RNA sequence: CAUAGCAUAUCAGAAGGCACACCCGGAGAACUGAAACAUCUUAGUACCCGGAGGAAGAGAAAGAAAAUUCGAUUCCCUUAGUAGCGGCGAGCGAAAUGGGAAGAGCCCAAACCAACAAGCUUGCUUGUUGGGGUUGUAGGACACUCUACGGAGUUACAAAGGACGACAUUAGACGAAUCAUCUGGAAAGAUGAAUCAAAGAAGGUAAUAAUCCUGUAGUCGAAAAUGUUGUCUCUCUUGAGUGGAUCCUGAGUACGACGGAGCACGUGAAAUUCCGUCGGAAUCUGGGAGGACCAUCUCCUAAGGCUAAAUACUCUCUAGUGACCGAUAGUGAACCAGUACCGUGAGGGAAAGGUGAAAAGCACCCCGGAAGGGGAGUGAAAUAGAACCUGAAACCGUGUGCUUACAAGUAGUCAGAGCCCGUUAAUGGGUGAUGGCGUGCCUUUUGUAGAAUGAACCGGCGAGUUACGAUUUGAUGCAAGGUUAAGCAGUAAAUGUGGAGCCGUAGCGAAAGCGAGUCUGAAUAGGGCGUUUAGUAUUUGGUCGUAGACCCGAAACCAGGUGAU
RNA sequence: UGAGGGUAGCGGAGAAAUUCCAAUCGAACCUGGAGAUAGCUGGUUCUCUCCGAAAUAGCUUUAGGGCUAGCCUCAAGUGAU
RNA sequence: UGGGAGUCAGAACAUGGGUGAUAAGGUCCGUGUUCGAAAGGGAAACAGCCCAGACCACCAGCUAAGGUCCCAAAAUAUAUG
RNA sequence: AUGGUAGGAGAGCGUUCUAAGGGCGUUGAAGCAUGAUCGUAAGGACAUGUGGAGCGCUUAGAAGUGAGAAUGCCGGUGUGAGUAGCGAAAGACGGGUGAGAAUCCCGUCCACCGAUUGACUAAGGUUUCCAGAGGAAGGCUCGUCCGCUCUGGGUUAGUCG
RNA sequence: UAGGCCCAAGCGACUGUUUAUCAAAAACACAGGUCUCUGCUAAACCGUAAGGUGAUGUAUAGGGGCUGACGCCUGCCCGGUGCUGGAAGGUUAAGAGGAGUGGUUAGCUUCUGCGAAGCUACGAAUCGAAGCCCCAGUAAACGGCGGCCGUAUAACGGUCCUAAGGUAGCGAAAUUCCUUGUCGGGUAAGUUCCGACCCGCACGAAAGGCGUAACGAUUUGGGCACUGUCUCAACGAGAGACUCGGUGAAAUCAUAGUACCUGUGAAGAUGCAGGUUACCCGCGACAGGACGGAAAGACCCCGUGGAGCUUUACUGUAGCCUG
RNA sequence: GGGAUACUACCCUAGCUGUGUUGGCUUUCUAACCCGCACCACUUAUCGUGGUGGGAGACAGUGUCAGGCGGGCAGUUUGACUGGGGCGGUCGCCUCCUAAAAGGUAACGGAGGCGCUCAAAGGUUCCCUCAGAAUGGUUGGAAAUCAUUCAUAGAGUGUAAAGGCAUAAGGGAGCUUGACUGCGAGACCUACAAGUCGAGCAGGGUCGAAAGACGGACUUAGUGAUCCGGUGGUUCCGCAUG
């Protein structure tokens, strides 16, 4: 039958014009006092799905 | 699987929603246009039977990318700045169905 | 008194067994996955019970939706592994829309009217019968207005019950066309010359047959029959339109609280739909729904019922098909099969096919108690003789050429006299006095001659496969375009048709949205993703995912039964 | 001690031993779920050619398992790095 | 850049070190080699030591490590102790 | 340049079946056996015997496509090996029958059980009962014998249960 | 054919019963005690329930727990836990009351708070029985019966703290680490046995203490009788055995022409090196090796494998109590 | 005076009229209901049904809801490293040595610390500079304070150790809050997740005369994802519309 999708990851990730995968940022959503502005604001910046994650967790977003 | 070490999509957090009432256009631009002969009125029938368009999701808009060289006139939902601009530039009209 | 209850007459209405494969209800697991486990999952699965049936179930809006709307139900393809649910983990997973198969809306209660009997005094009520009518941008009764077999429809809603005009026209019958020679035990084979074909499908006949037989194509055909098909007697429905002002329009119902279950939804805001316990309404100026709740709008009118088709399965039956098996295969069972046999019992459960064309299946003689045999004879063949096609290897023997009783051995290998033979005839074969070298195979291991594992020998059987989806390579076609799915026509094909849908042609952003740019930012700055061409359809290989998923192997868990001989 | 009977597995019987319940019992036997699951052991069948490792960091209810990196191979591309 | 893997039990020797007892064919790191996965010659036999990396024939030759009395190829060689 | 285990890549040999074409076969197919043959390998021919009806070749296409090991399953057959064993007990002789006698029949003697190796009756078994015939198989040897085989017979109730 | 006997210690009173198939006993039962529950549709138990046992019985009865004839006895602690009872001091869910607070509306100023009438979701002021807290009792209920320094609560002293700190009688015991404790008896010689001592690591009074005639296929020590048990083996009888005739298996098995020594090596060699010995083939005997056969080690570790039992492990639950 | 009787729950000390009716306490009644309760008939029959009499009685029993108890029963869990396992000990982060002159590098190898603190111990502008030693003196701890000279960081630096510090990074004083907002070319480290440093650009500020310095402390420890839930803003979105 149909292969099915990973919903957490789909709901965690979107997916680029080429083939990327972008994604979120930990270490967010708690403690800042602790953390400087810079890190606060640092966090904030977007990243992509490294490539060596990719070839573990290809499968689970082929249809997005 | 990881080993049982914690997956990367339980290390990320998740963001974000989905509109499910979206409004998603059938995207057309200039360089496509030019098939066409000056003084032609084109709509989106028109355009759907010389298969421009395959598809009229929530209306058609035309985009400024490519160059026009001709003079026509235009009834479309939505338009981009350039390109009623671009159509206006070398004679034409661009009337908002 | 009355009926229970009891006692008679008539009828046969049910029980049991289903094919529990499919369908509907009641009840309802665990192993398992989550790399432990409890919410969850396995799964409303397995098993048990009850019902019916040839189908069952559902079904005609108190709907689906927000267009300017839509077709009662069911089924198929898509929407889409989307939206959503989720220790937001494992995983679960729609709907509308659209394209299609099949296409069917009918009846009650209540109003109201006319009769019937009892109470009552025939006024009213009660109940019985009959009409009448069952639907919303409101239908019917009363108020208002003028028509019925025109059409004619038994699949519900009435019926011709009809002369009704091939059940399949089915058992069945007919059904063209060949001779010779050679080999042979026997020709259908070889050679040569002819023929039929709406018949060259197939099988038998002493070997391989279109013309030898049964048959085939095709034609003619009768009972139970009718194909259930065409005017088909009766009977049908040729409508009566406006306002709806008044009356009616399904009560312990809807709805609510508590506890639960089912809906893709984890029980909670549950919106929606069901069970139990408690409460408990409105009546057309009404009531319900449109994911808490309020208002405006849109749609509908519950608490009454029936309903064909398309759909699901096959213990069976008829006619057939196969890049399915061919006797350790394929049904457990080609034969004596659910049988010998095992078990107290529930239950488990085998092995076992082949003479030859024809039985012509060995008259007779000899040895022998007979079994066995040797002749003779049948036969094409008897090392084809019933322990009967072929007849492999292990294993058991009899004969022989070379060789061996001073020798230490993974038994072979390289060298090499002597002796014997003479080939797919090529710088051949068999044996091997003697010399040199040399601790089996497999698996598991840092490392195995290993005193680590496994194999007595031989033969046979015995393990990455298929479906669906994803990804990537190669091939081909077309190319800013590429492509159909279901269904329909067709030989269970190719093909044709079918454009709902799918990918691509533009991305960025959580999103509104903007757009070759967008997001951030107060700012265009700076930076991130992007542009500054090439995809798409089928197929081949590789890999992955879901399914038992390369094969054998647990202790154990659960459900239903069997046993106190 | 005999003949008839009774008690049935989440159960029964036991002058009590985890003892007996058809040569078996710390939970009987037969069928089915079921091809349960098995990070464990064993096995996995024809030939030649080219290349050719590792037994290591790091995380892990993790230690004889697994994931990513390292090191192998095949194909495209850049092209002195 | 991408397709496909396997591996995560390592062993000895030499050298630098911890530990241990300036014990272990011990154990733990680091630097090299070999075995693992490597036949051949030598070390008597002997995975890890020395030499050296087998495409296949040849009753041809030159060498390495180790050797030249016999087993068993090659000096009972020379010269000096 | 060409040692090589996990492993990656490539090229090939064979097996069954199908399509098409072209062929072989009672003047003897496939299978089986032998051989001193060909090919770098998997493996392919030829000749002769046996056998007595189907089978190759070329190109392509599909797979139940190749076994030496799993204390694997099923059948045959060995080794141990002429070995262990032949299941408590008194037999001897004569005569007979017979192809054949330690083992069968008859006779004499001897011996054993003797609150039993005796005689009845229930349960259970279900024709093992009786006459003839028989020696293929069964009998732990033999066998002329038999609870074995074949043929045919046999169970009688008012009072017994 | 037909009882061996005596003396002395333990355990158990006795007869009986028990692990079919390695345990027959000191283990279980027992008759007697004791505690507790139960006023009859009794309690208790089986069952979803209905119906049953208890019992065609009725506190001199029935169920459950501990102990285990008989005799002498059965000591201290109610602080903690359990059970019973009481005061009822206070705390609570469902529930009855709705005082007030907000979403929404022509409702009121239309720039805006009476929330009014109303539809709606929240909501304390009260109480609300069990339970819980508290008090008392109960030890033949669960349990406990000593720390510290003079000294080996040993003797008496104190204190530590809770509720108390071992009465009788026993005592190197089925209990004693040091241990073959010490002394005596018995023997030529006594890690055992008997008697005595107490320094009871860690005895103790119904998970009963001490003692006891009778009993025992019980444990233990000593003596008499008697003997091949032994010094020390010998001879005979049968059956297997061995030879002959008939019949004729099995476990095991990679192939086998299968020597020894010293070494080597996965560190213990028929198979490797160097030597030593050794004509080919049988039969009867033996058991040193083939790490012999037999059984995918039951000891040990491992598996995010199972099962059984336990509890103040987590989570539930039949059921019980109260509303 | 210690409250405290204006008006007002209002009142203990009070006795006190009955009310549409409603909502609690305790008795008594009976027809519901219950009697393994007595007699009488079905009956053949103690089951059961029915009549009469007696008991009990709106309690009990049963249903639904709630709370407490509940190894009686069930499903499950009960870690790893480890010179076998167990007992013991440890599990994250920082600093030295081991470590073999880059970096990195193990052991149940050797030593120690962290799970913060500070509104000045932060920023800026100005000034200032050790102990110890003797010397010598009221005091004298011999040395506390005071005074001259060498002292080379042996001083001191909030906190372990190491690397650094007189640019003082140590010690005082005056102002002040840059212990700001939005980005950041590029680099370090790295399996991933993460972690680290950054010139400079806009904006708007503090100190200083000014150049200029300030995106927390001499540096390196002083935490921990994700899901869930809560609070505040918002230009976002959603149901037909609000
Ligand atoms: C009579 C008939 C039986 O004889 C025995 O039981 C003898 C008497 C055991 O002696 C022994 C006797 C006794 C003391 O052990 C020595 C006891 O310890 C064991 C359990 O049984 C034997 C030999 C055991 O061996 C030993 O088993 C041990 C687990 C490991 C030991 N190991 C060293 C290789 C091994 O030799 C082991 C279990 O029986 C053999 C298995 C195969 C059996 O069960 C076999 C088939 C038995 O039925 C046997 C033939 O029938």
């Amino acid at each position: 039958p149909k292969m099915k999708t990973h919903r957490g990851a789909a709901k965690r990730v979107k997916r680029t014009a080429s083939g990327q995968l972008k994604r979120s940022r930990a270490f967010t959503s708690h403690l800042f006092a602790n953390k400087s502005t810079k890190q606060k604001r640092q966090l904030r910046k977007a990243r992509l799905v490294s490539k060596s994650d990719m070839k573990r967790v290809k499968q689970l977003l082929a249809y997005k | 699987f990881e080993g049982g070490q914690l997956p990367l999509f339980r290390r990320l957090p998740k963001r974000g929603f989905t509109n499910i009432n979206r409004k998603e256009y059938a995207i057309v631009n200039l360089d496509q246009l030019n098939k066409f002969e000056d003084g032609t009125e084109v709509t989106p029938a028109l355009l759907v039977e010389s298969g421009v368009v395959k598809n009229e999701k929530s209306g058609i808009k035309i985009l400024g990318n490519g160059s026009l060289d001709k003079k026509l006139t235009v009834k479309a939902h939505k338009f981009s700045a350039s390109a009623a601009e671009a159509i206006d530039a070398k004679g034409g009209a661009h009337e908002v169905i």
